[PDB]
């Protein structure tokens, strides 16, 4: 499921910590869960979209456009 | 393990600004690498103008974490029209000495009491989970405030006890 980087069935700040690490390396174990805009990379867009979901302002993942 | 979070009380006239301190107590010795909570309120009485980082979250993580420039360590989203503000602090740094590790002021809220607010009126300043789904399409909301850390990419999640604050307007 999208946003769940440790894979425990919740999307929370602990996945955001993993999202931060994923951006440094451009890779993580659950790549598809981390690539929120589906453009083949993990970068600041994904990090932002994850943060926006946690803030409650972005209602859906994955992201369109 | 467990940690306490609380909001102070304030008094201010209609149209004046007020401050509320958000504090942590009984921070475990293992520390807090990530924390996420919402501040909820009645927007007909108060609105939040800013939220500033507190002493205990003012660590080296903000200036040394690589992704800090892409997404700030202390990350705030004020949603006055929705009646809440969301506060997230997180870091990818592994060194626990850069995490939140002491009791004290986590952040300071500055807000404004409505010009219309009549004498005696009140509004709770509640600390609770951001209203969002546990995962996308779950149909069930996030029910607890998040606070903890990761070790071996595995989340260690503390229980969080919340004490709410209050804003009241005097008489003249
Ligand atoms: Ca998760
Ligand atoms: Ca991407």
């Amino acid at each position: 499921v999208y946003g769940d980087l440790d894979g425990d069935g919740e999307v929370d700040v602990f996945d955001l910590i993993l999202m931060r690490k994923a951006v440094e390396n451009g890779d993580t174990e659950r790549f598809e869960a981390a690539d929120l805009n589906c453009d083949g990379v993990i970068d600041s867009d994904d990090l932002t979209y994850h943060s926006e979901y946690l803030h409650g302002i972005r209602k859906t993942l994955p992201v369109e456009y | 393990e467990t940690v306490q979070i609380s909001a102070s009380n304030a008094e201010a006239k209609a149209g004046d600004q007020f401050e509320v301190k958000v504090s942590l107590a009984d921070v475990p010795s293992t520390g807090i690498q990530g924390i996420d909570f919402a501040v909820t309120y009645d927007n007909t009485v108060v609105t939040i103008d800013k939220i500033t980082v507190g002493e205990i979250a003012d660590t080296k993580a903000a200036s040394s974490d690589q992704t800090a420039s892409l997404l700030p360590t202390f990350d705030v989203s004020i949603q006055n029209s929705e009646g809440y503000s969301s506060v997230i602090w997180s870091t990818a740094v592994e060194d626990s000495s850069y995490w939140i590790s002491k009791d004290g002021v986590l952040c300071t809220i500055t807000g404004t009491v409505s010009s219309n607010a009549k004498p005696g009126a009140e509004s709770p300043i509640k600390l609770e989970a951001v209203k969002r789904e546990t995962y996308v399409g779950s149909g069930t909301d996030n029910s607890s405030i998040s606070a903890g850390y990761s070790a071996n990419d595995k989340a260690v999640k503390y229980t969080v006890k919340a004490t709410n604050g209050k804003i009241s307007v005097p008489s003249a």
